């Protein structure tokens, strides 16, 4: 209940991972999509979701 | 004259180009239709941009235009359509017909053709030999399916002049069947006559020597096509 709200939990080590993960995502998102188009001609389940 | 016909070879001569536009002025004043049969000579294949500038004035004066598939793709974008033809799906075909690996008879959309369309243009015909005749009007568009058989006579076959027989067949039907411009079903039936003339023209060595008569063309059309398509 009120004792299990998120602010009550110790997730400090996972939050530092989230901060690093978000920085990596913003800096590599476009490059990863460009590589998907360069290497994979057609989409297929298991490939990177791209485009619209 | 009700149809004034000329090729782009006259654009390679400074004298003929000036004379050509006086002839067009006279023909239009008397109600004639202008037929531009492109037939690009060797110099005009060098670059798309130079050729488009060179033919633009004569293109805009024409009411009827005939181009080959190669000429049309060269005038718009040669590499885009070559890439389009060479595409193969990686995993599976998008439909059953794509599995048969058949020859490409791509029908250009009127939006792809839009850079070349103008107000006075009544009919654009794009010829893939005698195999396909893509036609475009302000109101509609479509394709006439044709055929060819030069392997029926391997030692007398000669394709030279078959493009002229197709154009002559179009002109023969346009003058006598003016509803071709406005009726799609009528246009397709009359264009099959032009297909037949092109086919016969490929069965003889020499263009002039092998040009077919009307009754021979009409006979071949009825032999090739089922009666409902006549």
């Amino acid at each position: 209940g009120e004792d299990a709200t998120v602010d009550k939990m110790c997730l400090e080590r996972f939050k530092v991972f989230l901060k690093q993960y978000n920085e990596w995502v913003e800096a590599n998102k476009d490059r990863l999509e460009e590589d998907s188009y360069k290497y994979d001609q057609d989409f297929y389940p298991g490939r990177r979701i791209r485009g619209k | 004259a009700r149809i004034f016909h000329f090729n782009s070879e006259v654009l390679t001569s400074p004298t003929m180009e000036s004379t050509l536009f006086k002839a067009i002025q006279w023909s239009k004043k008397f109600g004639g239709l202008i037929f531009f049969d492109l037939n690009l000579p060797l110099p005009l294949w060098r670059s798309r941009n130079e050729t488009r500038k060179l033919i633009k004035k004569s293109w805009d004066e024409a009411n009827i235009i005939e181009v080959s598939q190669q000429e049309l793709e060269f005038l718009l974008d040669e590499e885009y359509y070559e890439r389009r033809r060479n595409y193969t799906p990686q995993y599976f075909a998008e439909d059953f017909e794509q599995t048969k690996n058949r020859r490409d008879y791509y029908h250009y959309t009127p939006e792809e053709i839009k850079p070349l369309w103008h107000d006075d243009l009544k009919l654009l015909v794009v010829t893939d030999g005698t195999l396909r005749l893509h036609y475009y009007t302000p109101k509609f568009d479509g394709v006439v399916v044709g055929t060819e058989d030069v392997l029926i006579t391997p030692f007398t076959c000669d394709r030279t002049g078959s493009g002229d027989a197709v154009v002559a067949g179009i002109m023969r039907k346009l003058t006598t069947c003016p509803e071709m411009f406005e009726d799609q079903d009528v246009l397709e039936r009359q264009l099959r006559f032009a297909v037949a003339a092109g086919i016969i023209s490929q069965w003889t060595i020499g263009a002039v020597r092998g040009f077919p008569t009307e009754s021979a063309t009409q006979n071949l059309k009825e032999q090739v096509y089922v009666p409902s398509m006549w």
